[PDB]
C-alpha cells in the first residue's frame, strides 16, 4: 500500500504484467526483467541500491522460474536463512506466501551506520520506557485471572 | 484506573512513575478530605461566637 | 492560643477552640481505625490496570 506502482507503456500498463506459461522461461524471464527495472527506478528516484525483493510465492516462482535464482547450499550465509534465495543481480528474493496479489515488490534497506537508517516502511518499535526480560521482545505480556471462573487469562 | 499504554508513555517521555504518580494523588486527596472533614466538622459544630 | 490558618475558607473568621491535655478532653474526636490500605488490580477484559 505504499511502493510506487510501476507502469510502463507497453506492457506493465493496467499497473502489472501478466504471464503466461505459453513457450519457455521466456514469461519467467519477462519477469526479471520488470524486477530488473524496477530496481533501476529505485536507483533514479531513491537513489538508494534496492537491496531487496518481495514476491508472492507463485510470483516469486516464475521468478525462479527464469533461472538466474540460485540458493544453493554453500551460498547460505548471505541471505539470512528467510531470503528464497538470490537474484543473479544481486537481491535476495523473500517469498511472501500471505498477501492476497501475486505481486512483486523491490525496495532497499540501508543502514550507512551510526543514525543514517533508511528503508521502506520503517517499523521501529516501541519498548523504551517500559521493563522487559530480554530487549528483543517488543512488548510485553501481562496476566490477569478473570474473578468469576478464576482461570487465567494472558495477552501481551 | 489508568491505562496501561500510559506508564509506558509516561515513563519513556516524563521518566514519572504512572502508578505512584497516581498512588500520589489518591493518597494525599484521602488524607486531604479526612483532614477536611474534621477542620469542618469543628466550623460546623461551633457555637456562633460573639454572641 | 496555636493559631492554626485555614487556607480554604469563604468569608472569614478565627474559631476559638479547646484541646485538653488528654487525647480525652477534646470537643470532636477523630479516630482512625485502617489507614489508606492500597489496592491492585486490572481490568480483565483489556487488561488495563486500576488502582
Amino acid at each position: 500500500t505504499v511502493s510506487k506502482r510501476y507502469k510502463v507503456t507497453g506492457i506493465t500498463d493496467s499497473g502489472f504484467i501478466d504471464l503466461s506459461y505459453a513457450s519457455a522461461p521466456e514469461a519467467g524471464r519477462s519477469l526479471y526483467r520488470m524486477v530488473c527495472e524496477m530496481v533501476s527506478h529505485i536507483q533514479k528516484e531513491s537513489t538508494y541500491t534496492a537491496t531487496f525483493c518481495v514476491a508472492s510465492a507463485r510470483a516469486a516462482a516464475i521468478l525462479a522460474a527464469s533461472g538466474w535464482l540460485k540458493h544453493k547450499p554453500e551460498d547460505d550465509k548471505y541471505l539470512s536463512q528467510n531470503a528464497y534465495g538470490f537474484l543473479a543481480n544481486g537481491l535476495p528474493l523473500y517469498c511472501d506466501t500471505n498477501s492476497p496479489l501475486d505481486y512483486v515488490i523491490v525496495g532497499v534497506v540501508e543502514n550507512i551506520g551510526e543514525k543514517e537508517i533508511v528503508g521502506s516502511i520503517f517499523y521501529a518499535p516501541y519498548t523504551e520506557g517500559l521493563d522487559l526480560d530480554d530487549p528483543e521482545h517488543v512488548g510485553a505480556f501481562k496476566v490477569v485471572v478473570d474473578p468469576e471462573s478464576l482461570q487465567p487469562s494472558i495477552g501481551l | 484506573a489508568y491505562s496501561i499504554e500510559l506508564t509506558q508513555d509516561l515513563r519513556a517521555v516524563h521518566g514519572m512513575d504512572a502508578d505512584a504518580e497516581l498512588s500520589g494523588i489518591l493518597a494525599t486527596e484521602i488524607m486531604l478530605e479526612i483532614n477536611r472533614e474534621v477542620v469542618d466538622w469543628i466550623n460546623y459544630s461551633a457555637q456562633v461566637g460573639k454572641s | 492560643y496555636r493559631v492554626y490558618i485555614d487556607q480554604y475558607a469563604k468569608q472569614d473568621y478565627f474559631t476559638v477552640g479547646y484541646k485538653g491535655p488528654n487525647e480525652m478532653d477534646a470537643g470532636i474526636y477523630y479516630a482512625p481505625y485502617v489507614a489508606l490500605t492500597p489496592l491492585r488490580g486490572s481490568d480483565p477484559k483489556n487488561f488495563q490496570p486500576v488502582m
